[PDB]
């Protein structure tokens, strides 16, 4: 209503907690650039890019997998609870994703040959973005 | 005249919260407060904030809250 | 149509379905993805109604489930999804 | 006036014969006015109607509901009535119906509280003597449920009273009876008072009545079972008294006593449980050499829970159990009853869960040639539960050669057919898996000569058999002779017999799921032309496996058929895609997604849309159908462009099933339908603003389908210009266009998001006119139910006025 | 109350209770001379299809 | 590792040349050092004027001994 | 642009924290609740050190948190109340170290909802019932038993709904086997709605509310119902059966009372202020927390007050009447969200902003000469102490928390 240019959001994500820091650094030395963010629970987490189309798409198809295979422990759904007040857009969980590591040998047999790989090799994977831009 | 839809419809009526084309503004606000009231009362660091802000315990806030649920908006009109 | 829902708290009793309407949503009528189980009230499953079908009240072959569209839209949350007639009587149709 | 009131009464009537809305205004009115009718003239209209013969279950359950109220109502009013309530329901608590006993139950809790303890006690107290077991048995019964009613504390100085009376060993035995039906009703709830009543009853175990003795040892098993697996320290005084009485008894008493025993051994810790086990063992060999029925029945029940316990050895076991087990319990008198039969398998399983499997299946494998029929099924049965719960890991050689001859043999001379000999065979051959090579070729060579003759149910039993084993029979290497029994399997493919003919059809499935497409005897160009016209059979067994099979070959082996052929198939597959049966209806979805995949969709499509036209509306579902499932195996990108062009005909009739089309596809398809909203849109916006009805109602279903598909994934722009479009149309008065307006709206909520909704609600909430009011509250209201927490973040700032304070405060504070 | 078990049990037939019937007796007789407690919110509250059919009767 | 503040802290700056922090700190509900001592000293006064047997006095313990706030 | 979320230090702020012996030994754990985490406790008692064991990511809002076990058990459970419209029961694995979920039931709508149960948890004591609460108007009760191979089952559930009335506190009364009862702190607000005046806003009380499940008959009573004083926050459920008369202490501001249904009285005891207080005299004071612990032999009360005083508190009987209430000055800690009395005589203080601390309770029958306070002295003026530094309590271990970080 106020001015005729309006801007578009193109990320929408819910925390959990509130926020009142953000930042755009470098954490380790030879490292990429995070969005570094904390909150008023004492939490402190970052938001970091995906480098090519194919490391985008591999952790999409692992966050959707196991969206349905290790659904939250208190009977919410990841994606209504990260939709909270706005549809999630363009953000995946990675700390969904890296609950990969914490299942049992059958779930990860069944989850590696879904995305069709070992269980060693996801768990590479997901490490090595890590200590891309965090440690 | 016993349809799904119009059970339907009752049912909607029930919902505290809901309102119809006679609904006032009084009503409207007094809904709309003691919903925001309890979901402060819900979520946990909606209450830290509030509780930092107004430099209270977080017992006391609840304990706040909790009566001005009674009338809030102040009382009603005629 | 004298045709409404139970809409009561619904308990851990299991929906059944006939073979005729086998794989339908019990509220939209669909066969696309059946994604959550139905759960009926204890009135609803009791004495000679155990086990019937909640759509249509035939004998019962198989679970009866919600699609995958109104497991999104929340709608397994409202109360027994059992179709109720009421232009009858309990022993009637 | 005692004339009207049963007038009034036809209550009743109303209540029962009646439909809901009507009962449930005649159950308000009674309720309410119980307290002036009384308990006279109520309970002497409803306990006629109650033991009527021809009543029903559904009118007795209304009668039980009706009862609990009026008996909420008038809470003393019934103590002069409470005799002539029982008497009336004391049976229908040992009633053959289930629920008949549950609603005699629940009537005399109810009648339990409305009355006092003191007025039920007085009443029922003078039938604990009367010289009828039946009166009394059902005494204990009611005496049970009012205990379970009021609580155990409130009754247990009544029975501590009279299960020691002086006068009466037939009011002792009921009192002990009624102790063990609480236990019975009540199950684990017990625990806590569990000493008190093991010492009301514990000296009866020593009472000089034989009757008395043996109600003591079924009341202590009772308890022991309710409180399982916790509660032994509570029996000790009954541990000494009931050894030696099993060493002492003999007969229906010493049966009792051993029951106990056996429900009392697996409470125990490992020492406690070794030694009393030890002593009842030899008792209880001394009872395997029995001939009671009954007995015998008892004793297999105390081994099997006597070898459960952990303090008992499996060596102990093998040296002084087994042998005079396997020696007094496995013959063919033991074979021919039915319920000792049944415990006998499960005692058999169980005690090799504990020993070891090879001690069991070694021990009764040669009985497996047998001149007996049940008794090489009683064999049977139980090896084939022992080698499904544990494996063959242990079995060595020389005992393989016995399992294999014994379940050949038993294959072989079965003469009643029964599904005992085949499944025993598929987990036997199954277990080995790699092992059984050396013994295929005979196995073959008996399935072979059972499937070439003989009557065709020994023919679907050796294809039964095929399909379960060929996995085996090619992960052990091994194809010539699995190709060979294909070839004489692809023989038999006219029949006159159709469950027979699923079942080579389903043999075939098996053969042709696990051997190559290539290196395959019977050819595939030869094999489909047969199988094409078996699709025209109505069994649905016949059905459902030849479509599967039909459908194993289009996915494997697709480059041995002609394109041709697929097409014809594809149009004869078409109709049944909405058969009535859900195994047929996922097999022909299945079987066209492989075809589609196989040919593609160029010219399949060109029929679909061709026959979209000239189609009624029983056909027309199909076609949409098939022109999802191509879709969806062969992307979009390659149907929407044509099926759009189909649009583009100027005529209703065919831009109403192009629509009809496009929902069910979007429906169908999911996430996959995000990548072409803005190709459909242009259409979408051209159908939303139309004379005609139907295309609005349509094109709202395509947007919610759409919009619910593509959630979290990003296409709110595209959706909010299909919002634009929506919204116009709430001010509709038809019934269908506004129910799918309304839930095109639901499902852009979910898109979305609530803030957008309400920020387009809020314009009419409070609008003068009051139809645009009705509008958005409907619209709101769906808003608030679906999302109320999430718009606490979107509502707007409303200020104060003179009187009312609206800001609200919190949430501007800032930190 | 069936099993071929209780069968075969329930075959082979052949001052403490009145301290207690004494005051039993008494106090059930002081109990019935009285004319000669928690509320249930659901059987003295409308249910919601009984709602729905009192708002289809007034309009 | 940590250095104790006094209230509530709400932003800080860095100063370029020196590396120093700069902080504010603000709390609702509270007094400040001046306003406690005066009302330390009022409270004091107003005790030492009970007129009762004045000999004992909780006064002066009453002024020497702080408790620590955190 | 396409981003990626990455938790590098994950948050440390405690809302809930209960204790029982979890792995099913003779240890005691604590789990805490973060805001959407789960964690699991273990403080040794040799070394008085804490370690964690599990950390688990709920994905929700954690609401409430109880414990509680069956009549011969030697295992807790764990129920949850949540932000989803659900009830969930978990059990811990110490051979696996997870926790695993044991039955869920479904009852509503996601989301921090108004008439939506999951703000209160409720448990009986002795095991067989549990409620679930909403703050308006929607009450559940669920039943607990077991099977022959000792699995938990649990029921469909039992409606308590009451229109137009709020909720404070919800709490499970403990009789000993008697029927399970249930006792909220509840207030109609039917009558403040109608009145333009605001004067039936204004006294308008709150009532205290008895519910009694019949096992038996399987339905819900409303058994008792008492107008209080003055509004209070929470109840608290005082040791019954045999160990204890069966009633709650209701803490208000300025006071806290004792009551029970029957021929019991009321018993109040004002709360004792600090002596030279330099707080505003209009002020009053609440408790903002307690926590239990019951020997063989005696139980007492842990309550702290809004400045961080902790008061012992005990109740002095006859036969099965409460006659006084004593109180006296414990100790001063940081003001906390929960505590826990381990067994072994340790105090876990999770406070509501800062660190953590593990304390060791030294004293325990006090050899000093304090006053105490009760409610059977006459006063016409209140109590007065003078706090002091830590005599009673010995600090053992410190667990660092960043919340709440605001720059
Ligand atoms: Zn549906
Ligand atoms: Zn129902
Ligand atoms: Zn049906």
């Amino acid at each position: 209503n106020g001015a005729s240019q309006k801007a578009e959001v193109i990320m929408n994500y819910h925390v959990g907690e509130t926020v009142l820091s953000l930042q755009k650094t470098t954490l380790i030395p030879g490292g990429s650039e995070s969005l570094v963010y904390t909150t008023l629970s004492g939490g402190i987490g970052i938001l970091v890019p995906f480098t090519s189309h194919e490391d985008h798409d591999f952790f999409q198809h692992v966050e959707m997998h196991l969206r349905s295979e290790h659904p939250p422990l208190c009977g919410r759904d990841h994606l209504s609870f990260r939709s909270y007040y706005f549809p999630v857009k363009n953000v995946i969980d990675g700390d969904l994703c890296e609950q990969f590591n914490s299942m049992e040998p059958n779930k990860q047999k069944n989850v590696s040959e879904e995305l069709d790989r070992t269980p060693p090799e996801v768990s590479k994977k997901l490490e090595d973005i890590r200590t891309r831009y965090a440690f | 005249r016993y349809t799904i839809h119009s059970q339907l419809e009752h049912l909607q009526s029930k919902y505290i919260g809901t309102g119809h084309a006679d609904t006032t503004k009084w009503e409207w606000l007094v809904n709309q407060h003691r919903d925001s009231y309890c979901s402060y009362m819900g979520h946990f660091d909606l209450l830290n904030y509030f509780a930092i802000a107004e430099n209270e315990s977080k017992a006391r806030v609840r304990f706040n809250l909790m009566e001005k649920m009674l009338q809030p908006c102040g009382p009603p009109a005629d | 149509p004298d045709l409404i829902f139970c809409r009561k708290q619904a308990g851990v009793a299991i929906g059944r379905l006939c073979e005729k309407c086998d794989g339908k949503c019990v509220i939209c009528d669909s066969y696309v993805r059946p994604c959550t189980l139905v759960r009926i009230c204890d009135e609803c499953n009791y004495g000679s109604y155990q086990g019937r079908c909640v759509i249509c009240g035939g004998p019962g072959v198989s679970d009866a489930y919600y699609c995958k569209e109104c497991t999104i839209q929340e709608k397994d949350r409202d109360g027994c999804p059992k179709i109720v007639n009421l232009g009858s009587s309990k022993t009637d149709l | 006036e005692e004339q009207k009131e049963r007038k009034i009464m036809k209550l009743l009537l109303k209540i029962k014969n009646g439909t809901p809305p009507m009962r449930k205004a005649a159950l308000r009115q009674i309720t309410d006015k119980a307290r002036e009718f009384g308990a006279g003239p109520l309970f002497n209209q409803i306990l006629p109607l109650l033991m009527s013969p021809t009543l029903e279950d559904q009118e007795r359950h209304l009668l039980v509901k009706v009862i609990d109220r009026i008996l909420y109502k008038l809470d003393d009013l019934v103590r002069p009535y409470v005799h002539k309530i029982l008497v009336v329901i004391e049976p229908l608590l040992i009633d053959e119906d289930y629920y008949a006993r549950v609603e005699g139950r629940e009537i005399i809790s109810n009648l339990a509280k409305a009355a006092g303890l003191a007025t039920m006690i007085s009443t029922m107290r003078p039938d604990i003597d009367n010289m009828d077991e039946y009166v009394r048995n059902t005494t204990a019964r009611a005496f049970a449920v009012v205990a379970s009613a009021l609580g155990i504390p409130s009754l247990l100085p009544f029975l501590k009273a009279v299960c020691k009376s002086k006068k009466s060993w037939q009011a002792r035995h009921t009192g002990i009876k009624i102790v063990q039906q609480i236990a019975i009703l009540m199950g684990c709830a017990i625990l806590p008072h569990l000493r008190s009543l093991v010492e009301i009853i514990e000296h009866g175990l020593v009472d000089e009545q034989q009757k008395v003795r043996t109600i003591s040892a079924l009341a202590i098993a009772a308890l022991a079972e309710a409180a399982t697996p916790y509660g032994i320290e509570s029996f000790d005084s009954v541990l000494k008294p009931l050894w030696k009485g099993i060493r002492q008894h003999r007969g229906k008493g010493l049966a009792a006593f051993l029951k106990a025993i056996g429900y009392l051994i697996p409470l125990m810790d490992a020492e406690y449980a070794n030694y009393y086990t030890r002593e009842v063992m030899l008792i209880l060999i001394r009872e395997f050499q029995s001939p009671d029925e009954e007995m015998k029945k008892i004793v297999l029940k105390v081994v099997k829970q006597c070898c459960g316990t952990d303090g008992v050895e499996a060596n102990y076991i093998k040296t002084e159990i087994l042998p005079p087990f396997f020696k007094h319990f496995w013959q063919h008198r033991m074979a021919l009853d039915r319920r000792n039969y049944r415990q006998l398998v499960d005692t058999t399983v169980e005690l090799a869960n504990k020993v070891g499997a090879a001690e069991i299946i070694s021990r009764i494998v040669d009985d497996l040639k047998d001149e007996a029929e049940q008794y090489r099924k009683m064999v049977m049965e139980t090896i084939e539960k022992i080698m499904g719960n544990l494996g063959a890991a242990d079995i060595d050689h020389k005992l393989e050669e016995q399992l294999i001859d014994g379940i050949l043999y038993a294959f072989q001379e079965q003469t009643t057919e029964d599904s005992v000999m085949l499944n025993g065979f598929g987990t036997v051959v199954n277990a080995l898996g790699k092992r059984v090579k050396p013994y295929l070729p005979q196995i073959c060579g008996t399935v072979l000569w059972r499937l070439n003759n003989k009557s065709a149910k020994v023919r679907q039993q050796a294809a039964d058999l095929i399909s379960r084993t060929a996995v085996v029979m090619k992960t052990c290497q091994e194809e010539k002779l699995m190709g060979h029994l294909g070839v004489v399997l692809y023989e038999y493919l006219g029949e006159e017999y159709p469950e027979v003919l699923g079942s080579i059809l389903g043999a075939l499935k098996a053969i042709v799921n696990v051997i190559g497409m290539h290196k395959m005897t019977p050819p595939i160009k030869d094999l489909l032309p047969r199988l094409t016209p078996i699709l025209k059979n109505r069994h649905e067994k016949v059905q459902e496996n030849c479509i599967d099979l039909v459908g194993r070959i289009a996915d494997r082996g697709a480059e041995y058929v002609s394109a041709r052929e697929w097409m014809r198939i594809c149009f004869e597959l078409l109709e049944l895609l909405k058969a009535h049966k859900k195994a047929i209806r996922r097999a022909t979805v299945n079987t066209f997604g492989y075809i589609a995949k196989a040919i593609g969709p160029h010219d399949v499509l060109a029929t679909l849309l061709n026959n979209l036209k000239v189609q009624e509306r029983q056909n027309r579902v199909c076609t949409t159908v098939a022109i999802a499932i191509v879709a969806e195996t062969c992307s979009p990108f390659t149907v929407l462009p044509a099926l759009m062009n189909e649009y583009r005909v100027p005529e209703l009739n065919v831009q109403n099933g192009v629509l009809k089309s496009l929902s069910f596809l979007f429906e169908y398809i999911g996430e996959m339908g995000k990548d072409y909203i803005y190709a459909v849109t242009p259409l979408l916006e051209d159908a939303l603003m139309d004379r005609d009805l139907v295309h609005r109602q349509t094109a709202s279903a395509v947007v919610q389908h759409m919009s619910l598909g593509v959630y979290g994934f990003g296409c709110e722009d595209s959706l909010n210009h299909l919002l634009n479009y929506v919204w116009p149309n709430v001010f509709e008065t038809s019934p269908h266009v506004i129910q799918a307006v309304m839930g095109a709206l639901e499902g852009l909520r979910v898109a979305i998001g609530p803030c957008r909704m309400l920020q387009y609600c809020l314009q009419g909430l409070f609008h003068p006119a009051r139809k645009v009011r009705d509008v958005y509250w409907k619209i709101y209201n769906s808003i608030y139910i679906g999302s109320q927490d999430a718009l606490i973040a979107h509502y707007p700032r409303i200020y104060n006025d003179d009187k009312n304070t609206y800001i609200r405060y919190e949430l501007d504070y800032i930190l | 109350n069936f099993d071929e078990e209780n069968a075969y049990f329930e075959d082979e037939e052949e001052d403490p209770l009145e301290a207690f019937m004494a005051e039993v007796e008494d106090q059930a007789a002081r109990d019935m001379k009285r004319l000669e407690k928690g509320i249930r919110d659901d059987i003295e509250e409308e249910d919601d299809q009984e709602a729905y059919f009192r708002y289809m009767a007034e309009n | 590792v940590a250095f104790p503040l006094q209230y509530t802290p709400r932003k800080f700056v860095i100063h370029p040349e020196s590396n120093n922090l700069i902080i504010i700190e603000t709390d609702h509900n509270a007094y400040t050092e001046a306003t406690k001592a005066q009302r330390k000293q009022q409270m004091a006064e107003e005790m030492v004027e009970a007129a009762g047997e004045l000999a004992a006095e909780m006064a002066a313990a009453f002024l020497n001994e702080n408790l620590p706030e955190s | 642009m396409f981003l990626y979320n990455l938790t590098l230090q994950r948050a440390t702020g405690i809302s809930f924290a209960i204790h029982g012996n979890f792995s099913g030994t003779k240890q005691q754990e604590i789990v805490v609740s973060r805001g959407k985490i789960l964690e699991l406790l273990r403080p040794d008692p040799n070394t008085g050190k804490v370690h964690t064991l599990l950390t688990v990511e709920v994905f929700g809002v954690i609401r409430s948190l109880m414990a509680f076990r069956l009549t011969g058990g030697t295992k807790d459970y764990i129920v949850v109340g949540s932000d989803s419209g659900r009830i969930v029961i978990l059990e811990y694995q110490p051979s696996k170290n997870m926790f695993e979920k044991i039955h869920q039931e479904t009852f509503g709508k996601s989301g921090c909802r108004r008439i939506v149960p999951g703000q209160f948890l409720a448990v009986d004591p002795k095991g067989r019932a549990v409620m679930i609460s909403a703050i308006e108007k929607q009450k559940l009760v669920y039943i607990l038993n077991r099977d022959a191979a000792a699995r938990l089952t649990i029921s469909s559930p039992l409606e308590a709904h009451k229109a137009n009335t709020l909720v404070y506190h919800v709490v499970g009364v403990d009789v000993g086997f008697e029927n399970p009862m249930f006792a909220c702190l509840e207030m109609d607000y039917e009558e403040a709605d109608n009145d333009p005046t605001g004067e039936a806003a204004a006294n308008t009380q709150q009532t205290l509310t008895f519910y009694e499940l019949d096992l038996g008959l399987n339905h819900v009573v409303r058994k008792y119902s008492e107008p209080l004083e003055e509004h209070g926050n929470f109840l608290i459920t005082v040791p019954g059966g045999s160990d204890g008369p069966s009633g709650v202490l209701i803490c208000s501001e300025n006071y806290i009372t004792y009551k029970n249904f029957g021929d019991q009285p009321d018993i109040r005891c004002p709360i004792p202020r600090r002596r030279n207080d330099l707080d505003d005299p209009e002020r009053g004071m609440i408790f903002v927390c307690s926590a239990t612990h019951k020997t063989k032999s005696m139980f007492f009360f842990l309550a702290q007050t809004e400045q961080g005083d902790i008061f012992k508190i005990t109740l002095e009987t006859d036969e099965d009447m409460v006659t006084e209430i004593r109180l006296k000055y414990f100790d001063t800690v940081p003001v906390a969200a929960a505590m826990c009395v381990l067994k072994t005589g340790f105090l876990f203080v999770a406070s509501e902003f800062g660190n953590h601390y593990l304390y060791q309770i030294a004293h325990l029958g006090d050899d000093d000469e304090e006053p105490e306070f009760s409610s059977a002295m006459p006063l016409e003026d209140t109590f007065f102490f003078q706090p002091r530094p830590l005599k009673n309590l010995v600090l053992v271990d410190e667990l660092d928390s960043l919340s709440p970080i605001l720059f």
